[PDB]
Formats: C-alpha cells, sequence, structure tokens
C-alpha cells in the first residue's frame, strides 16, 4: 500500500513546473544573475549611504 | 535584493530538480503499473476467499 | 571569485541530491529483489528446461 505514485506524481507536478518556470524566465534571471548585487544600492539611497 | 538573492537560490533547485521529469515519468509509469497489479493480486485474492 | 561562485552553485545542488540518499536506498533495495527474484526465475527456468 505504498501508494507512492500520488507522491511521484506530485514531484513531478513540481518538476515540470520548475522547467515550464525555467523557461518562463530563464533568460531573466541568467540576465540577472551576473550583476545581481546593484539591488542593494537604490539610486538615492547611495548619497543616503 | 533580497527576492532576488532567494529567487538565485532556488532557480538552481529547480535547474537540478527539472531534469528528473523524465526519470520520474518512467518511474510513475512503472509505479502505477505495479499498483495496477496490486490491485488486481488484491481483487483475485478477495474473489477467491469466498 | 570564479572558483568560490562555482562552488556556491554546487552548494544548491549538493544539498538538495545528498536529500534524496534514503529514498533511494529504499529504491535500491525494491530493485535489488527484483534482480535477485529475476536471477531465481531464470535459473528455475534454466534447470527444468533442461
Amino acid at each position: 500500500l505504498i501508494d507512492r505514485v500520488e507522491e511521484v506524481r506530485e514531484e513531478m507536478d513540481e518538476a515540470q513546473e520548475a522547467a515550464r518556470f525555467l523557461q518562463q524566465h530563464g533568460s531573466a534571471l541568467t540576465k540577472l544573475e551576473p550583476m545581481v548585487a546593484v539591488l542593494q544600492s537604490d539610486p538615492q539611497q547611495h548619497e543616503q549611504l | 535584493w533580497q527576492s532576488a538573492r532567494e529567487l538565485l537560490r532556488d532557480w538552481p533547485s529547480q535547474r537540478h530538480l527539472a531534469d528528473r521529469v523524465q526519470p520520474l515519468r518512467m518511474r510513475l509509469s512503472e509505479l502505477e503499473q505495479r499498483l495496477n497489479n496490486q490491485q488486481n493480486a488484491e481483487r483475485l485474492l478477495s474473489e477467491f476467499c469466498k
């Protein structure tokens, strides 16, 4: 009575959603990742800084 | 900043686990076939029991 | 710097996949009995058919 097929199907939902989101925002994430640190510095906050 | 850091934390995990869909696919095919066999065995067992 | 970025990219995957050990252990056990039964059936078949 393992009934893990429900579990495997939830895992499928998650992994397929992850792949779909990767397709959806793969480019945005890749363009964000090399220059993420800038988000910590907001122009006016740079003066207040 | 914090949101982006969280996203870049999760996204590698998303990329890491996305590949599992296909191994998962055959996994569930086999598992569901096995449950079909289990259900058949259970039904036949009960059928004979009487 | 580049090595560090690579390492911290690895760490997500490292933890995620390390988490999968035990679920894999039961799968390995199960698949092992499957093979054992395969060998048993294959043998029994061979000795009978001889």
